[PDB]
């Protein structure tokens, strides 16, 4: 189940690390664009903050989720940014959402005072008076109700089946990193002249067995002159050491 | 479901006077959603005051809408001779709507 | 939910000269049978440390926070408990906390409005229990949750034969929270006197927090009166010196000498 | 301008369905307008047959009304379809169509525009 559009739920990714193959390789995803990054170099930056947004749209509306548009959805129950950070997917989905006896559990905004600001989690259900004479108490001539129930039914075609769409917008390096790629980790040579990049520590020699001992308490062992002469494997606790070719 | 009587039924006043008619609702005592309309025979309706306080567009100042209860008055200052129409009062109750019985006026 | 206890029974902070203790490993690396000479912070050797006892007593003021505090508790109750401190605390300010209650460590950073003498002590006469758990009125936007494994942890709460000896270090550094922590147990010394000797302190854990903390609280643990056993814990203001380390040959710390004490050192 | 154009006068005979309609020329029912419909016979005061609404799709009809006539508001046309059924001597009117100056922005509490209306008659 998905929040409606005019109370879409958001969901805060933090501390973890995502891996973007599953995202990418899914074979359901429709609409899979980005604007300020590519999706292929999402598997090698760091994401200071990551929120998620989903809810589910008609078939028609979903141009109108692109950053800059404007409508009866893209104003008044959700607006994007201008320096929109991140992207969104979208995709079709009438086996789930549509009911076959009419799904109305889905609502959307119809009429409200303004625009509302980019980036609001917040909806009011308060009745709206069309004229300018004031009105309250029950819906009357010139009150009624800003929302309308969505008509999803299996016999709708494309342009009106419902749409479930995730919209994923993060910071850029403007925080202590949180969520990072994965790593790439490759087989280890021992005896030979390679070019070794223990944990970001870049250099060149070769890599023997050595006996130092190695208290977890310590990572990194050096010498006398302060140049790198062993390393502990990440993989293995076994500890390596190091001489110049 | 409204039975509103509009009072008097006939007129025969020489053009110039000033006149009042009134329309009386059974239901709730309603001020500010009832209108005021007059029609031709063969042409029709126009409204001719709504909301008790405002005008529609073209309508002459001689038109007055008073009244503080269920009755609904309106003062014409001046019968001008194609002012010899039929009064209609309508609501805007959201209930079933009904219109008046007709105040018809002759010269 | 808190109540006003107040009855805070004032004596006098004692002074201690903390003679040797106070070095820990200054970075992640090892070295082997050298002697390396850094400039880092740490604390005076004999500085005068500050000395609570608390009982019949009860203290546990705010303590101002000047880039690093060494916590020393020699305790067998475990009644300390955790740090929580913001600026206010008046539901406007950025806060912290810091909670081992019993199998959990819970480290928050969020909104936070508290009470004016918070405490989870006070149930039922000497049975320690969470009580007024509930110390922070409401959160308005939380921005940090974290769950981790509790540090060693003795149960129940006894008088007297404080066997464990507990010393933290804990320094805010580019943002990052850093913490050094060792636990001593058996140590058989009774009556005080902070006792000789030598031991580093290995870093735990680090926290990207990255607030500026201006002061800093302790906690401490029918909601009125207690009757709690003898507990007594120093604390240090750290500073920056240049310190000379030596390693031993499999690469633990023996020895240390400042450079600014005595003109032989 | 703000002009509406309705059908013309029409003869039928009992048992057949009448759709009845009136076009805007110009104005669009939009999201917020609303449209009534209202009968007169030879003679007769004003009867009200229902009001909707193009925008929310709420429908009110006539207490008498609840069974035979069928008001559509189609806002993609712009239009107003009646379907009506069992028309007796007594649906031969004038049906008149009024509606608000109501584009969006605002509106007041009366029904500005009027159709000249059709005159339909089943003998
Ligand atoms: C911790 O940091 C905040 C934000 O940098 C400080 O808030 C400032 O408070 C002073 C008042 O002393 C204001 O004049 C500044 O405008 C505030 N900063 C901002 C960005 O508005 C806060 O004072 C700092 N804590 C301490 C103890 O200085
Ligand atoms: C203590 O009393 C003061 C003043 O009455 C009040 O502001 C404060 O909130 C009280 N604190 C508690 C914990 O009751
Ligand atoms: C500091 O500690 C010494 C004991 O080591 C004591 O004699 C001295 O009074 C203390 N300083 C102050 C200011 O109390
Ligand atoms: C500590 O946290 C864990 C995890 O939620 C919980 O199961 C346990 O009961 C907690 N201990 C307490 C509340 O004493
Ligand atoms: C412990 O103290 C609380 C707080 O007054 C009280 O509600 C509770 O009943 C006490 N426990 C027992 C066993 O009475």
């Amino acid at each position: 189940r998905f929040a409606s559009v005019y109370a879409w739920n958001r969901k805060r990714i933090s501390n973890c690390v995502a891996d973007y193959s599953v995202l990418y390789n899914l074979a359901p995803f429709f609409t899979f664009k980005c604007y300020g990054v590519s999706p292929t170099k999402l598997n090698d930056l760091c994401f200071t903050n990551v929120y998620a947004d989903s809810f589910v749209i008609r078939g028609d509306e979903v141009r109108q989720i692109a950053p800059g548009q404007t409508g009866n959805i893209a104003d008044y129950n959700y607006k994007l940014p201008d320096d929109f950070t991140g992207c969104v997917i979208a995709w079709n989905s009438n086996k789930l959402d549509s009911k076959v006896s009419g799904n109305y559990n889905y609502l959307y905004r119809l009429f409200r005072k303004s625009n509302l600001k980019p980036f609001e989690r917040d909806i009011s259900t308060e009745i709206y008076q069309a004229g300018n004479k004031p009105c309250n108490g029950v819906a009357g001539f010139n009150c009624y109700f800003p929302l309308r129930s969505y008509s999803f039914r299996p016999t709708y075609g494309v342009g009106h089946q419902p749409y479930r769409v995730v919209v994923l917008s993060f910071e850029l390096l403007h925080a202590p990193a949180t969520v990072c790629g994965p790593k790439k980790s490759t087989n280890l040579v021992k005896n030979k002249c390679v070019n070794f990049n223990f944990n970001g520590l870049k250099g060149t020699g070769v890599l023997t067995e050595s006996n130092k001992k190695f208290l977890p308490f310590q990572q990194f062992g050096r010498d006398i002159a302060d140049t790198t002469d062993a390393v502990r494997d990440p993989q293995t606790l076994e500890i390596l050491d190091i001489t110049p070719c | 479901e409204i039975v509103l009587t509009q009072s008097p039924g006939t007129l025969s006043l020489s053009p110039g006077d000033r006149a009042t008619l009134s329309c009386r609702a059974s239901q709730s005592v309603r001020i500010s959603y009832l209108a005021w309309y007059q029609q031709k025979p063969g042409q029709a309706p126009r409204l001719l005051i709504s909301g008790s306080s405002s005008r529609a567009t073209g309508i002459p100042d001689r038109f007055s809408a008073s009244g503080s209860g269920t009755d609904f008055t309106l003062t014409i200052s001046r019968l001008e001779p194609e002012d010899f129409a039929v009064y209609y009062c309508q609501q805007y109750a959201n209930s079933p709507w009904t219109f008046g019985q007709g105040t018809k006026v002759e010269v | 939910q808190c109540v006003n206890l107040t009855t805070r029974t004032q004596l006098p902070p004692a002074y201690t000269n903390s003679f040797t203790r106070g070095v820990y490993y200054p970075d992640k690396v090892f070295r082997s049978s050298v002697l390396h000479s850094t400039q880092d912070l740490f604390l005076p050797f004999f500085s005068n440390v500050t000395w609570f006892h608390v009982i019949k007593r009860f203290d546990n003021p705010v303590l101002p926070f000047n880039d690093g505090v060494y916590f020393a508790s020699i305790e067998k109750s475990n009644i300390i408990r955790g740090w929580i401190f913001g600026t206010t605390l008046d539901s406007k300010t950025q806060s912290l906390l810091i909670v081992n209650n019993a199998t959990n460590v819970v480290i928050k950073v969020c909104e936070f409005q508290f009470c004016n003498d918070p405490f989870l002590d006070h149930k039922n006469n000497k049975s320690w229990m969470e009580s007024e758990f509930r110390v922070y009125s409401s959160a308005n936007n939380c921005t940090f949750e974290y769950v981790s494994q509790p540090f060693l942890m003795d149960l129940e709460g006894k008088q007297g034969n404080f066997k464990n000896l507990r010393e933290f270090v804990f320094k805010n550094i580019d943002g990052y929270f850093k913490i050094y922590s060792k636990h001593t147990p058996i140590l058989v010394r009774e009556p005080e006197d902070l006792p000789q000797g030598f031991s580093a302190l290995e870093p735990l854990v680090d926290l990207p927090i990255g607030i500026n903390i201006t002061r800093f609280q302790t906690l401490l643990a029918s909601s009125s009166g207690w009757t709690a056993g003898a507990a007594a814990y120093y604390v240090g203001y750290l500073q920056p010196r240049t310190f000379l380390l030596k390693y031993n040959e499999n690469g633990t710390i023996t020895d240390a000498v400042d450079c600014a004490l005595d003109p032989l050192s | 301008q703000m002009q509406l154009v309705q059908s013309g006068p029409e003869v039928k005979k009992p048992g057949t369905s009448v759709k009845v309609s009136c076009k805007a020329s110009g104005f669009t029912f939009t999201d917020v307008s609303s449209l009534q419909w209202v009968r007169q016979a030879r003679g007769q005061r004003l009867e009200w047959i229902g009001w909707t609404v193009v925008g929310t799709g709420n429908t009110n009809y006539a207490p008498r009304f609840q069974e035979r006539v069928t008001i559509t508001t189609d806002k993609s046309t712009s239009t107003a379809y009646m379907e009506l059924s069992s028309l007796r001597s007594e649906d031969t009117a004038v049906y008149y169509c009024a509606a608000p100056f109501c584009s969006e922005t605002s509106c007041s509490d009366g029904f500005d525009l009027w159709g000249q209306g059709t005159k339909v008659t089943v003998s």
